[PDB]
Protein backbone atom coordinates (compact mmCIF):
# COMPACT_ATOMS: atom_id res chain seq x y z
CA UNK A 1 0.00 0.00 0.00
CA UNK A 2 2.70 2.34 0.62
CA UNK A 3 3.89 2.22 -2.85
CA UNK A 4 0.72 3.42 -4.17
CA UNK A 5 0.99 6.93 -3.11
CA UNK A 6 4.44 8.06 -2.37
CA UNK A 7 5.17 7.54 -5.73
CA UNK A 8 2.79 8.42 -8.59
CA UNK A 9 3.94 5.65 -10.83
CA UNK A 10 3.16 6.57 -14.88
CA UNK A 11 1.60 2.75 -15.20
CA UNK A 12 0.60 0.43 -12.77
CA UNK A 13 -0.37 -2.96 -14.41
CA UNK A 14 -0.63 -5.76 -11.92
CA UNK A 15 -0.34 -9.04 -14.09
CA UNK A 16 -2.06 -12.49 -13.22
CA UNK A 17 -3.18 -10.87 -9.60
CA UNK A 18 -5.30 -8.13 -7.85
CA UNK A 19 -3.16 -5.24 -7.30
CA UNK A 20 -5.30 -4.98 -4.53
CA UNK A 21 -5.05 -8.24 -2.47
CA UNK A 22 -1.53 -8.89 -2.84
CA UNK A 23 -1.26 -8.10 1.27
CA UNK A 24 -3.32 -11.15 2.17
CA UNK A 25 -1.00 -14.50 0.52
CA UNK A 26 2.79 -15.59 0.84
CA UNK A 27 4.46 -15.95 -1.80
CA UNK A 28 7.60 -17.58 -3.07
CA UNK A 29 10.92 -16.17 -3.91
CA UNK A 30 10.23 -12.45 -5.11
CA UNK A 31 12.17 -11.39 -8.06
CA UNK A 32 12.95 -7.90 -8.58
CA UNK A 33 14.16 -6.45 -11.96
CA UNK A 34 15.43 -3.10 -13.22
CA UNK A 35 16.89 -1.18 -16.29
CA UNK A 36 16.16 2.06 -18.50
CA UNK A 37 14.07 2.00 -21.37
CA UNK A 38 12.53 4.07 -23.81
CA UNK A 39 9.02 5.93 -22.60
CA UNK A 40 7.28 4.17 -25.80
CA UNK A 41 8.19 0.63 -25.25
CA UNK A 42 6.84 1.10 -21.88
CA UNK A 43 3.79 -0.71 -22.84
CA UNK A 44 5.92 -3.35 -25.14
CA UNK A 45 7.31 -4.59 -22.28
CA UNK A 46 3.95 -6.79 -21.44
CA UNK A 47 3.58 -10.93 -21.14
CA UNK A 48 2.79 -12.17 -25.08
CA UNK A 49 2.78 -9.37 -27.50
CA UNK A 50 6.10 -9.00 -29.32
CA UNK B 1 -18.55 -41.30 -43.05
CA UNK B 2 -20.48 -38.38 -40.53
CA UNK B 3 -17.45 -38.59 -38.28
CA UNK B 4 -15.26 -38.39 -40.92
CA UNK B 5 -16.77 -36.11 -42.70
CA UNK B 6 -16.63 -33.67 -39.20
CA UNK B 7 -12.99 -33.16 -39.69
CA UNK B 8 -13.90 -30.21 -41.78
CA UNK B 9 -16.17 -27.43 -39.57
CA UNK B 10 -14.78 -24.03 -38.19
CA UNK B 11 -16.40 -24.49 -34.96
CA UNK B 12 -16.35 -20.85 -34.82
CA UNK B 13 -12.87 -20.40 -35.77
CA UNK B 14 -11.18 -18.59 -38.92
CA UNK B 15 -10.01 -22.01 -40.00
CA UNK B 16 -10.25 -25.82 -40.13
CA UNK B 17 -6.68 -26.48 -40.55
CA UNK B 18 -4.38 -26.49 -37.26
CA UNK B 19 -0.70 -26.35 -40.13
CA UNK B 20 -2.67 -23.15 -41.41
CA UNK B 21 -3.76 -21.13 -37.73
CA UNK B 22 -0.26 -22.35 -36.42
CA UNK B 23 1.78 -20.92 -39.29
CA UNK B 24 -0.66 -17.88 -39.65
CA UNK B 25 -0.79 -16.46 -36.31
CA UNK B 26 1.36 -16.42 -32.69
CA UNK B 27 0.67 -18.86 -30.37
CA UNK B 28 -0.95 -16.42 -27.62
CA UNK B 29 -3.53 -15.57 -30.01
CA UNK B 30 -3.84 -18.98 -31.80
CA UNK B 31 -4.56 -20.45 -28.39
CA UNK B 32 -8.61 -19.36 -28.45
CA UNK B 33 -9.01 -20.85 -32.22
CA UNK B 34 -7.57 -24.03 -30.97
CA UNK B 35 -9.12 -24.07 -28.50
CA UNK B 36 -12.71 -23.92 -30.54
CA UNK B 37 -11.56 -26.62 -32.49
CA UNK B 38 -11.08 -29.00 -29.35
CA UNK B 39 -14.27 -28.55 -28.14
CA UNK B 40 -15.87 -28.74 -31.34
CA UNK B 41 -13.78 -32.22 -32.11
CA UNK B 42 -14.62 -33.30 -28.42
CA UNK B 43 -17.84 -32.86 -29.43
CA UNK B 44 -18.25 -34.27 -32.47
CA UNK B 45 -16.40 -38.00 -30.56
CA UNK B 46 -18.76 -38.06 -27.62
CA UNK B 47 -21.60 -37.62 -30.27
CA UNK B 48 -20.15 -42.89 -29.02
CA UNK B 49 -23.52 -42.63 -27.08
Amino acid sequence: SVLYNSASFSTFKCYGVSPTKLNDLCFTNVYADSFVIRGDEVRQIAPGQT
Amino acid sequence: NTLVKQLSSNFGAISSVLNDILSRLDPPEAEVQIDRLITGRLQSLQTVT
